[PDB]
Parts: C-alpha cells; sequence; structure tokens
RNA sequence: GCAGUCAAGCGUUCAUAGCGACAUUGCUUUUUGAUUCUUCGAUGUCGGCUCUUCCUAUCAUACCGAAGCAGAAUUCGGUAAGCGUUGGAUUGUUCACCCACUAAUAGGGAACGUGAGCUGGGUUUAGACCGUCGUGAGACAGGUUAGUUUUACCCUACUGAUGAAUGUUACCGCAAUAGUAAUUGAACUUAGUACGAGAGGAACAGUUCAUUCGGAUAAUUGGUUUUUGCGGCUGUCUGAUCAGGCAUUGCCGCGAAGCUACCAUCCGCUGGAUUAUGGCUGAACGCCUCUAAGUCAGAAUCCAUGCUAGAACGCGGUGAUUUC
RNA sequence: GUGAACAGCCUCUAGUUGAUAGAAUAAUGUAGAUAAGGGAAGUCGGCAAAAUAGAUCCGUAACUUCGGGAUAAGGAUUGGC
C-alpha cells in the first residue's frame, strides 16, 4: 500500500480515493477528488491557486522550523 | 475478445458501443477505426454491444489509406477515455480512445503502436505487449 | 400475435407482493440445522448498521491475476454491543405444524426491554411483569416446572435476547427484543445453558469469528410510492408519448379481460424484508480496544468511527462485525446477522482475509486524512490552535 | 539497479539530463552529456539495497 | 402448412443409416379461398414501439438412444417450453434482403394481443402534379406531395394503502394457501492427450473470468445542485464605502447532504422424488427377454430446502389488565 | 442607464400590488434545467433538443443572367486600469 499525491494539490490520495489520468504522452497524473481534476482540465495553474502546496512553497507559507539550525554532527579522530 | 485471447479479462467498464470511432494507433495506413461490433458480446432487446479496454471489435477503417477502407477487419481496443476501475481500487482514464488492426488470430498488422496502453490490454494479446512503449 | 422479439421479463416475481413489511425488524425465517453435538451457543445477533468504509488487503486465490496482489473492498459496520438473554421459549411438533409450548423469562427486565412492551412509556404504570417477577419469591415451584415443561417435550429451544439500545449512539430509547435458535446439543443442556443466562449478557464472538460466511436479514430502505419505471426496471417510452411514458404501454391484452398479477405498475418502493447470505466477516471488533481501525500492518492508534463520526448515526464505541460489501437496510436498522445455513467450500468462502488497512477519513465530504493527528502534521499549525 | 541522487526528491525514477561533475554518469566525450534513468532520493519498499553511514556508534 | 402407412427405387453392395416413387390415411387453423350466422341508431383498418402471458410442430441449453458415429464435426430420434432467442443498412411496411455478433439468433396464439397505451410513416375524405383513359364532369388494386389521433372522477381487474367487529391492550411466534429464479459462454489445465496412415483432434475432475437475468447497497468513482454554501462576472438601482436589491432560480467555477449508474459496489442455497434412457432379478414361453410381480441408476423436469407475503372470518406462547 | 436601437434587462414620474387560502412535496404529469463514455446506433424522417450567433481584423469555392453566390466556408481578437 502507497499513498499517492495529487499531482495539481499535493493531498495525500490514499488508496482508492480520487482518480488517475493517463495523458497522450504518457504522463500520468492524479488528483484525490474532482476539485483538483476540474481545475487541472481547466487549464489552471497550481501556483496561482492559494490553498496548494505548490503554491505555499513558493509563497512561503508556515515552513517556519525547518529552516533552523539542528545538530546532526560527527566525531571520529581515527 | 476470444480466439488469441491468453488469459481473462477482468470485466472493465464499457466505453465504445457500436458507431463510436477511435484513433488507430498503429502504423499500418489506417487513421481511425469505427465499431461495428464487439466479439464475445450477448443479447438484450435495444442494447448496444460495446467495447471495453482490450475487447477485439470488428472494424472498418473511416479514414486511411484506400487499401485499407471499405472492408472489415477486426480489431483490438488499446485506450478507453470512459473511466474504469482496476481491482487496485483506482478509476483511471485515458485521454483519447484508440485500437489498433489485428487478425482474428491477435496477432497485429502494423509494426509499432503509436501511443501509452492499457496493462488489461497489453496481459491479454502478446503480440501488443510486444509493440508497446508505456504500458499504463 | 406475439412479442415479434423475446426479451426477458422485468423484475422478479419471488419477491411479491412489493408492499411494505409488517415490521423494522425482518423475520429470521430459517435457522441452522441443529447439531446437538457441538456446545451450545447462540446463532444469530443483533445490531445497527452504522456505515461502510474502505478494507485493503492482499488477495489468496491462486491462479486470478490479483493473486497475491492487494485489492480494494468496501465493506458495512455493523454496532453489536452484547446481547442480553431474558427468556426461552419452547417449541413443539404438530400435525399442524410447530407451536411455542411455554415462554419463561427472567426475573428482573431492563426497562429497555420494559419499553418495547408499551406504546406511551411515560405516562403508564410500568406495570410489566412485576406479578412474573413474583413467580421466583417462592421457593420457585413455578418457573421450574415451566422449565421441566420444556425438557420433557420441545423439539426446539430458542432465547428471547435483546439489545442494549442505550449502548448505541441511536435517540432511540426502546430496545429491540427476539427469538434465536439454539443449537447446541440437548435439549436439556439447552434449556440448562438457558436458564443460567438469565439476565446474563453474550458476546458477538461467541456466535461469530473471523472469516465466516453470514447472512443479514433486514428491512430495505424505503422509497415510497414509485411508477412502473423504476420499481420495476420498465423501459422509459419515447419522448414523443401522449400522457406521460414513465409507464407501460400495453398493461395486457385483450383476453385475459383483466389485468394481471404479472404485469408491472405503480406501487410502494423499498421497505421489504431481505435475506441476504454469504456476507464473509472482515473483522470482529471488541469495543474496548482503541486501534479497533489499526491493523498488524497500520498499527496507527484509532478506532474504526471515521472523522467527524459516522455519518447520520455517530461514534461506534461498542463490539462490532465488519462484512464485506454492503447489507440490506439503511443506518441506524436493527438488522439481524444469522449463521449460514450450509457450510460452503467455494474456495471464496474458507479465504482467511488479513486486513492491512481501514479506511478513516472522513464521509462528510473528500475525506483527505485518517487522524487528527495525521491532518496536524500536513497542515501544520493553524490560527486556532496555541 | 538505478542509483538514487543527492536532493532529486520524489521517491520514484526520473529521466534526467547529467553533465560532467555529477552523480550517476561518467561521459565518453567532452562536452557529452546523456539523458539517463535515475531514482529519486526518497527511499521507498522498492529499493534493494540502502547504503548506509554510521555516525554515532551504539552499546 | 405439418405428420403417416405399403415399399418400387436412391443410398459403392445394401428397400426402411439417411431418403423415398406410384398410390393411399390423416392432422392443423399464423395461407388463401368457400360461406354470410353476429355487428351498418359504428365493436377505431396496416405496421412499429412497449409489455405480459400462453402453445410446441424444440433453434439454443440439460440427459439420453441411432448412424453409411474412428477422432473432430454433423445428421436422425426420445424425455423436454425450466431458460434464452440479439445489434444494424434499404423499405411505412408485415414480408423480403444483406452486414454483424452469438450458445442460438426457432415457428406460433392471446378480437390477425396490445390507438380513453403511444406513434401516424402507409392506407383511406377535402388541396395539388404527373402518367394512362374519357368529348366532358371525372376515373385509375398507377406514380407523387400536404393533410386536427377527443373523455375516465364510475364499476370491475390490477398495483400498492387503511380498516369496524368475534373481552381490552401489548410482545413474541407458528404456517395453511399463494408466489418463487437464476442463466449462458470462454480461457487455463486435462492435452497436442484419447482416435487417426495422415491431415487433424475431444471430454469428465480442478482453476480463473465472463454474458444474460435478479435482489440490494452508496466506502469508493461518476451524474444531479435552491446548501442559492463559498468565490467570480455583466447590466442597473441604494450618494460613495460596507453591504446588498432586481434580471420567471441573471450567468459561471467549485460545491457538501440526499438521491442515484453494469457509469459504481456487494450477494444470488442443497436435499429428495422422477422422465427418457441404460440396467438388476425374473417368469409368461424348460430356451430367451429391463417387465408381467419386484427392482437399480437417472434430466435445464418435479416436490421439498431456501426466499417473499401471511388467511384482514386459520392458530400458539406470553405480559399487563381501569374503581367515583 | 447599458446598447446600433422605440430590442432585451434595471430604474424616475404616474399606476398597481388585482388572479380563493392553508399544509405537504408520493406516483404520473405540465413548463424549466443538467448529465460520465459513445455520438443518430433512436426514428418513416434528427421529430425534440443541442450547436452557432455581436463587433473589429484576416480570409473566402463551384457556378452566374456579372447584379450575385457571400456573414460563403474558415480563422484570430474582445475585461479592467
Ligand atoms: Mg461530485
Ligand atoms: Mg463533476
Ligand atoms: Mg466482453
Ligand atoms: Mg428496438
Ligand atoms: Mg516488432
Ligand atoms: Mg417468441
Ligand atoms: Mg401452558
Ligand atoms: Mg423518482
Ligand atoms: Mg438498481
Ligand atoms: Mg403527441
Ligand atoms: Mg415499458
Ligand atoms: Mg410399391
Ligand atoms: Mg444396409
Ligand atoms: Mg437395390
Ligand atoms: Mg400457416
Ligand atoms: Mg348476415
Ligand atoms: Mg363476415
Ligand atoms: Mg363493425
Ligand atoms: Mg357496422
Ligand atoms: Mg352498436
Ligand atoms: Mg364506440
Ligand atoms: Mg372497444
Ligand atoms: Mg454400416
Ligand atoms: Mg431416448
Ligand atoms: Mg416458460
Ligand atoms: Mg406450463
Ligand atoms: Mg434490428
Ligand atoms: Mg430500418
Ligand atoms: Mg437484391
Ligand atoms: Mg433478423
Ligand atoms: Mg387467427
Ligand atoms: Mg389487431
Ligand atoms: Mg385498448
Ligand atoms: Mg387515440
Ligand atoms: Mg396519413
Ligand atoms: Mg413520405
Ligand atoms: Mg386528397
Ligand atoms: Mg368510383
Ligand atoms: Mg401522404
Ligand atoms: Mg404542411
Ligand atoms: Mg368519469
Ligand atoms: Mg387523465
Ligand atoms: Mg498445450
Ligand atoms: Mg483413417
Ligand atoms: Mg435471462
Ligand atoms: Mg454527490
Ligand atoms: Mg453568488
Ligand atoms: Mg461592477
Ligand atoms: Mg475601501
Ligand atoms: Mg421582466
Ligand atoms: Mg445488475
Ligand atoms: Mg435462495
Ligand atoms: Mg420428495
Ligand atoms: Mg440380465
Ligand atoms: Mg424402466
Ligand atoms: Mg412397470
Ligand atoms: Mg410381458
Ligand atoms: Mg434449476
Ligand atoms: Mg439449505
Ligand atoms: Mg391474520
Ligand atoms: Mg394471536
Ligand atoms: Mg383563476
Ligand atoms: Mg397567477
Ligand atoms: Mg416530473
Ligand atoms: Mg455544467
Ligand atoms: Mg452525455
Ligand atoms: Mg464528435
Ligand atoms: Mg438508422
Ligand atoms: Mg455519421
Ligand atoms: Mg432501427
Ligand atoms: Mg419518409
Ligand atoms: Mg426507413
Ligand atoms: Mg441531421
Ligand atoms: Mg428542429
Ligand atoms: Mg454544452
Ligand atoms: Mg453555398
Ligand atoms: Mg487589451
Amino acid at each position: 500500500m502507497k499513498v499517492e499525491i495529487d499531482s495539481f494539490s499535493g493531498a495525500k490520495i490514499y488508496p482508492g480515493r480520487g482518480t488517475l489520468f493517463v495523458r497522450g504522452d504518457s504522463k500520468i497524473f492524479r488528483f484525490q477528488n474532482s476539485k483538483s481534476a476540474s481545475l487541472f482540465k481547466q487549464r489552471k495553474n497550481p501556483r496561482r491557486i492559494a490553498w496548494t502546496v505548490l503554491f505555499r512553497k513558493h509563497h512561503k507559507k508556515g515552513i517556519t522550523e525547518e529552516v533552523a539550525k539542528k545538530r546532526s554532527r560527527k566525531t571520529v579522530k581515527a | 475478445s476470444g480466439n488469441g485471447a491468453q488469459g481473462t479479462k477482468f470485466r472493465i467498464s464499457l466505453g465504445l458501443p457500436v458507431g463510436a470511432i477511435m484513433n488507430c494507433a498503429d502504423n499500418s495506413g489506417a487513421r481511425n477505426l469505427y465499431i461495428i461490433a464487439v466479439k464475445g458480446s450477448g443479447s438484450r432487446l435495444n442494447r448496444l454491444p460495446a467495447a471495453s479496454l482490450g475487447d477485439m471489435v470488428m472494424a472498418t477503417v473511416k479514414k486511411g489509406k484506400p487499401e485499407l477502407r471499405k472492408k472489415v477487419m477486426p480489431a483490438i481496443v488499446v485506450r478507453q477515455a470512459k473511466s474504469w476501475r482496476r481491482r487496485d481500487g483506482v478509476f483511471l482514464y485515458f485521454e483519447d480512445n484508440a485500437g489498433v488492426i489485428a487478425n482474428p488470430k491477435g496477432e497485429m498488422k502494423g509494426s509499432a503502436i503509436t501511443g501509452p496502453v492499457g496493462k488489461e490490454c497489453a496481459d491479454l494479446w502478446p503480440r501488443v505487449a510486444s509493440n508497446s512503449g508505456v504500458v499504463v | 400475435s406475439h412479442r415479434k422479439y423475446e426479451a426477458p421479463r422485468h423484475g422478479h416475481l419471488g419477491f411479491l407482493p412489493r408492499k411494505r413489511a409488517a415490521s423494522i425488524r425482518a423475520r429470521v425465517k430459517a435457522f441452522p440445522k441443529d447439531d446437538r453435538s457441538k456446545p451450545v451457543a447462540l446463532t444469530s445477533f443483533l445490531g445497527y448498521k452504522a456505515g461502510m468504509t474502505t478494507i485493503v488487503r492482499d488477495l489468496d486465490r491462486p491462479g486470478s491475476k490479483f493473486h497475491k496482489r492487494e485489492v480494494v473492498e468496501a465493506v458495512t459496520v455493523v454496532d453489536t454491543p452484547p446481547v442480553v438473554v431474558v427468556g426461552v421459549v419452547g417449541y413443539v411438533e404438530t400435525p399442524r405444524g410447530l407451536r411455542s409450548l411455554t415462554t419463561v423469562w427472567a426475573e428482573h427486565l431492563s426497562d429497555e426491554v420494559k419499553r418495547r412492551f408499551y406504546k406511551n412509556w411515560y405516562k403508564s404504570k410500568k406495570k410489566a411483569f412485576t406479578k412474573y417477577s413474583a413467580k421466583y419469591a417462592q421457593d420457585g415451584a413455578g418457573i421450574e416446572r415451566e422449565l421441566a415443561r420444556i425438557k420433557k417435550y420441545a423439539s426446539v429451544v430458542r432465547v428471547l435476547v435483546h439489545t442494549q439500545i442505550r449502548k448505541t449512539p441511536l435517540a432511540q430509547k426502546k430496545a429491540h427484543l427476539a427469538e434465536i435458535q439454539l443449537n447446541g446439543g440437548s435439549i436439556s443442556e439447552k434449556v440448562d445453558w438457558a436458564r443460567e443466562h438469565f439476565e446474563k449478557t453474550v458476546a458477538v464472538d461467541s456466535v461469530f469469528e473471523q472469516n465466516e460466511m453470514i447472512d443479514a436479514i433486514a428491512v430495505t430502505k424505503g422509497h415510497g410510492f414509485e411508477g412502473v419505471t423504476h420499481r420495476w426496471g420498465t423501459k422509459k417510452l419515447p419522448r414523443k408519448t401522449h400522457r406521460g411514458l414513465r409507464k407501460v404501454a400495453c398493461i395486457g391484452a385483450w383476453h385475459p379481460a383483466h389485468v394481471m398479477w404479472s404485469v408491472a405498475r405503480a406501487g410502494q418502493r423499498g421497505y421489504h424484508s431481505r435475506t441476504s447470505i454469504n456476507h464473509k466477516i472482515y473483522r470482529v471488533g471488541k469495543g474496548d480496544d482503541e486501534a479497533n481501525g489499526a491493523t498488524s500492518f497500520d498499527r496507527t492508534k484509532k478506532t474504526i468511527t471515521p472523522m467527524g463520526g459516522f455519518v447520520h448515526y455517530g461514534e461506534i464505541k461498542n463490539d462490532f462485525i465488519m462484512v464485506k460489501g454492503c447489507i440490506p437496510g439503511n443506518r441506524k436498522r436493527i438488522v439481524t446477522l444469522r449463521k449460514s445455513l450450509y457450510t460452503n467450500t467455494s474456495r471464496k468462502a474458507l479465504e482467511e482475509v488479513s486486513l492491512k488497512w481501514i479506511d478513516t477519513a472522513s464521509k462528510f465530504g473528500k475525506g483527505r486524512f485518517q487522524t487528527p493527528a495525521e491532518k496536524h502534521a500536513f497542515m501544520g499549525t493553524l490560527k486556532k490552535d496555541l | 539497479g538505478f542509483p538514487m541522487k543527492q536532493g532529486v526528491l520524489l521517491p520514484t525514477r526520473i529521466k534526467l539530463l547529467l553533465t560532467k561533475n555529477v552523480s550517476c554518469y561518467r561521459p565518453r566525450r567532452d562536452g557529452e552529456r546523456k539523458r539517463k534513468s535515475v531514482r529519486g532520493a526518497i527511499v521507498g519498499p522498492d529499493l534493494a539495497v540502502l547504503a548506509l553511514v554510521i555516525v554515532k556508534k551504539g552499546e
């Protein structure tokens, strides 16, 4: 069992959910629902649709503590 | 299906009743395929026979080489726009309808299939598995 | 003349009359053949259809193109809190058929069952079974010689059980009562089991186990008055036709000069009693088990109740039977789950199913998240959090 | 047997246009670039071999 | 139109495998005639659509017997009407004829079923063109075009729906009668096996799917949108803003709930008695015979099992049973 | 006011707010809409319905009585600021 993600919105597509589209050039598209699919058919651009992962990533929405510091170094001296 | 069907196609939602026209997706000279029959179909008053992905139809060629027109030959559906459901739970659909012209055995007429192809069909006919590029 | 083209008829004549049923609780008209060599157990159970969801499991079907592959499958879920035994009835055989010889009741009966015996519970003095309860206060002579009466006679023996509807999100307040045939051994051992279980409680797993074929007995969802086209699968008449087209064009030939019992007419639709068979049990969940909805493979702590609850039902909190697919009847309705009437081999039965994953996303919309954990993980923090 | 590629996310395969001084490609010719399949950088059940590096010993 | 009896021929030989002359005996009433009993103070004329039921002279499917049955295919026959018998081009068509699928694409009845059920293409009033005929008006089982398809609220039937009265009320049941349902194909395997000189070339058991039908169901996917739920747009009106009104629901994208689709998903039981037929024992008839007595095996049949209703004038068990 | 407009649609003045009423929203209707995939296979017949549509620019066949055919066909564009 794999969870997919919506090629338009970035929602998790749990098994059985959504629909799958095979474009003529054999690119596969997966939608979580009939909403993302209709935008996709409409030639809407996910970067302009506010509620999408691609939007929020691009517009830098809420990535607050991911670009913070960390502790992942080593120590050997061999 | 019937003859040269190696395996047993699980039931896939019907998309192409008699009179549909699908793109001819091989290299044989034919552009389109007009469906006149569905092999192994059954009878119900007023029901039209309908083809699914991987069914063998009878067809005529409406657009194509003149030596390829005005006569009925077998063909095999390779792509479906009507959605359908697989047993792994997914409802999927191609962007066009298309078959390739075949002989009753199930052997193909042209050398290569010019499109993606559904596995339900790939498994079903060997000589189609050969001639395909991307499957599903 | 003659049809001039042959077609099958419409609808099945072994489901007439298509009238409303006599009751919400369809009737178990058959029980499993008795094998008295086995321990005593129930043969049916009571519960309430709550809802459906999706399942993921590998398939084990040597030969099928989907052997050793995951399939996804719909399932119903019926809320089955413990039943409670409050009586036995004993039937004897006569050349006119099976008749009931005596009931024998528990001494104390829950206000749940007591409510079933009334039509205005608030106004009533609730005198039900009050004099019967007295029959115990003796040594007990009468109840004994009644149980005793059952043993000496009585081809078959049934437990009067009833539901604990108060363990159910329903607003119904008025429990459901029913007789279940006891199929364990030795007619005398049967009433002994019965007598022991007065006011006692009996559990679903004592009647069902995983991968069992069970039948479901219930009253279909109702649809009121239906015209001939939907009620019978008739053909729509042409668009051009005067005075309506969800009709039948020829209600009958001239002779017999009578409309016939076999032709379709607009009538009631739905609310029929049905006996669906062969609904494999995919899961027997325990109420007091957080991670009901979990799996060997999933393992996240979560019950089968979807986000926001089963739509129109609530919040399943008791034990439940998960049944492959769909069941006659609709959500919140009393259903009877009955043992199979034959031992199926089928290879389709006997398949020991192992769930990989039970869907738990909301049904009230386009569910996207199994748990509020999962939800928060993906949205991050919102303007309403800490 | 296709290899992973650092920071090329999506646990799937893609066909990329690679250049000299880049992992999963050793050119044959000056100015040679070749379009080759690659497995993504996100671990998934389809992997035959995970490659790992100890950074802190255990007990 | 369908079926016989005699048996001269046909059938390499060989009357009766399969056919059958000369004759001759019949049945049928979807052929056409013959009649003129009923309807002329009107019983709506051809098809087609839709839908139900029925017949069998069986096309397919189950089980059989026969062959000029080696296998495969096919032909003849029995028990059989349980189940099915289709999609299209031309024609108003019935009929016809091709294309195509299919297990098969059987023939018939029911006021030549079926018009207050439709349709109105044909026929068959009034307009009109042609051809033939006629001095003419006009005529033509000649060709052509346009040409109003009315009413149910009654009774009964049918579908569903209440319901007085056999102390009251309540719960749980029984089961008389009635209905009843499943269907057909393929692939793998058997097996390149049995049989055959070869060319070819099966089946039972096992498995995987499918068609046609049926009963549900709505997790999923699709359709529906007055959620007038959110957003957008035009025109105008409220001084502007905010927020809104009006445009027979203004328009558009998304759209939950509900309803809903072989456009979606799930489910569709196993015992017995029989038919044909092949047999056992076994006389009549010292022999011989499946039959006379007795008897075994046996089909998509039948009766149960199951399933639906529950007799509102069929029934059982059970609870409680009023004091101004 | 929008707009080519005495069109449609909204408004000012004036005039109406008359048409039995209540409650529900079964079948079947009548008038209004939508529908996956296919696309006339429906039917006597595309009957009904759907499609098209304004304007600006490009482009425009046979044939012709030279007047036409012609918005032939076929294309692109159109808001706000
Ligand atoms: Mg939707
Ligand atoms: Mg939609
Ligand atoms: Mg098929
Ligand atoms: Mg028809
Ligand atoms: Mg090749
Ligand atoms: Mg017939
Ligand atoms: Mg007694
Ligand atoms: Mg309706
Ligand atoms: Mg249905
Ligand atoms: Mg009309
Ligand atoms: Mg009809
Ligand atoms: Mg003679
Ligand atoms: Mg001979
Ligand atoms: Mg001779
Ligand atoms: Mg005849
Ligand atoms: Mg007379
Ligand atoms: Mg007469
Ligand atoms: Mg008359
Ligand atoms: Mg008359
Ligand atoms: Mg008269
Ligand atoms: Mg009359
Ligand atoms: Mg009459
Ligand atoms: Mg011989
Ligand atoms: Mg026979
Ligand atoms: Mg019949
Ligand atoms: Mg009969
Ligand atoms: Mg036809
Ligand atoms: Mg026709
Ligand atoms: Mg001809
Ligand atoms: Mg025909
Ligand atoms: Mg007649
Ligand atoms: Mg008639
Ligand atoms: Mg009539
Ligand atoms: Mg009429
Ligand atoms: Mg006429
Ligand atoms: Mg005409
Ligand atoms: Mg005339
Ligand atoms: Mg005359
Ligand atoms: Mg005419
Ligand atoms: Mg006219
Ligand atoms: Mg009247
Ligand atoms: Mg009327
Ligand atoms: Mg082989
Ligand atoms: Mg030989
Ligand atoms: Mg059928
Ligand atoms: Mg919906
Ligand atoms: Mg709005
Ligand atoms: Mg504005
Ligand atoms: Mg402002
Ligand atoms: Mg107006
Ligand atoms: Mg069905
Ligand atoms: Mg059954
Ligand atoms: Mg019997
Ligand atoms: Mg013998
Ligand atoms: Mg016999
Ligand atoms: Mg006898
Ligand atoms: Mg005898
Ligand atoms: Mg049967
Ligand atoms: Mg049984
Ligand atoms: Mg009664
Ligand atoms: Mg009674
Ligand atoms: Mg009026
Ligand atoms: Mg009015
Ligand atoms: Mg309506
Ligand atoms: Mg729309
Ligand atoms: Mg459509
Ligand atoms: Mg088209
Ligand atoms: Mg046609
Ligand atoms: Mg066409
Ligand atoms: Mg037709
Ligand atoms: Mg015509
Ligand atoms: Mg015609
Ligand atoms: Mg047309
Ligand atoms: Mg029109
Ligand atoms: Mg449209
Ligand atoms: Mg023109
Ligand atoms: Mg501009």
